């Protein structure tokens, strides 16, 4: 299951 | 920036029987950046349908990839691997040897 | 026995050629079940409800990569000419109970550790001043409890459900098949080169004693490769002179194996 990245670097 | 050049193993699927239908490998890994060529050759000569794998990288981040294709070995065919990338000079060859 | 989920993601900007490609690739100890890529059994079970939502994440994460890629381009003061990678790899380990062992959170940026999630999955270590102002962003916005949240529970949950799914496969260790070959290269020396074939997972310990003692530094070894049927391969070799052979043991450690094995040349 893949994870979300909602902030960005 | 910093770049790492690919190592190459070039290699069969299963043992090495001649006039028996096995899988050729060229295992690049070990690289970085991600852009990489990599042709299988049989008798100098460029193998027409590869196959690779999705690009993936290790625990040091370093890519790796395999490139493949179906092949019957013999006593006289000649098979290789020819790799380029950014940290190469000219493309790099590697023999297949049944014994590597 | 104890296992791991891990994705290994990879943006790439190509300045003149599009938007940065993304590629996300899930594994499970060493096998690879899906592949999310922007330029595009166990798993299918799943539904479509499971495919729409990964798929929704991907899209979603695609774009804050891309967002990033501008970002650590200014960070690092350089052009818009050359191409940049930024690099993420995350995922948990569990025991042969499926309980938590440790989480993972880390990004690269142009091969270089960039930023990562320590073990207590509330803190970060930065590599670099870049770094320090993601880290300082990421601590304002409270990401490190949504990653926590991620590595404790869904990555769990999940592991645990795919190697339920996939048992006959993800539970199996496959044994390796060994030989040991003999190759002259003079009069005086031969190389003998120990084999391992078609093992699962990669993880093996492949040596070489002379009179019981270990040839670290004179064995040749190829790292693990993949055989390309979900089975590795490994070889390990050492110079010997002729006639002492029987001095050599090769010595093999392999999940799939209930007891290591010890190989000499047999002529």
């Amino acid at each position: 299951q893949i994870k979300v990245r909602v902030d960005m670097v | 920036m910093i770049q790492r050049t690919p190592k190459i193993q070039v290699y069969s699927r299963h043992p090495a029987e001649n006039g028996k239908s096995n899988f050729l490998n060229c295992y690049v890994s070990g690289f970085h950046p991600s852009d990489i060529e990599v042709d299988l050759l049989k008798n100098g000569e460029r193998i027409e349908k590869v196959e690779h794998s999705d690009l993936s990288f290790s625990k040091d981040w370093s890519f790796y990839l395999l490139y493949y294709t179906e092949f019957t070995p013999t006593e006289k065919d000649e098979y290789a691997c020819r790799v380029n990338h950014v940290t190469l000079s000219q493309p790099k060859i590697v023999k297949w040897d049944r014994d590597m | 026995g104890s296992h791991s989920m891990r994705y290994f993601d990879t943006a790439m900007s190509r300045p003149g050629r599009g938007e940065p490609r993304f590629i996300s690739v899930g594994y499970v100890d060493d096998t690879q079940f899906v592949r999310f890529d922007s330029d595009a059994p166990w798993i299918e079970q799943e539904g479509p409800e499971y495919w729409d939502r990964n798929t929704q994440i991907f899209k979603t994460n695609t774009q804050t990569d891309r967002e990033s890629l501008r970002n650590l381009r200014g960070y690092y003061n350089q052009s818009e000419a050359g191409s940049h990678t930024l690099q993420s790899m995350y995922g948990c380990d569990v025991g042969p109970d499926g309980r938590l062992l440790r989480g993972h959170n880390q990004y690269a940026y142009d091969g270089k550790d960039y930023i990562a999630l320590n073990e207590d999955l509330r803190s970060w270590t930065a590599a670099d001043t870049a770094a320090q102002i993601t880290q300082r962003k990421w601590e304002a916005a409270r990401v490190a409890e949504q990653d926590r949240a991620y590595l404790e529970g869904t990555c769990v949950e999940w592991l645990r459900r795919y190697l339920e799914n996939g048992k006959d496969t993800l539970e199996r260790a496959d044994p390796p098949k060994t030989h040991v070959t003999h190759h002259p290269i003079s009069d005086h020396e031969a190389t003998l080169r120990c084999w391992a074939l078609g093992f699962y997972p990669a993880e093996i310990t492949l040596t070489w004693q002379r009179d019981g003692e270990d040839q670290t530094q004179d064995t040749e070894l190829v790292e693990t490769r993949p055989a390309g049927d979900r089975t590795f391969q490994k070889w390990a070799a050492v110079v010997v002179p002729s006639g002492e052979e029987q001095r050599y043991t090769c010595h093999v450690q392999h999940e799939g194996l209930p007891k290591p094995l010890t190989l000499r040349w047999e002529p």
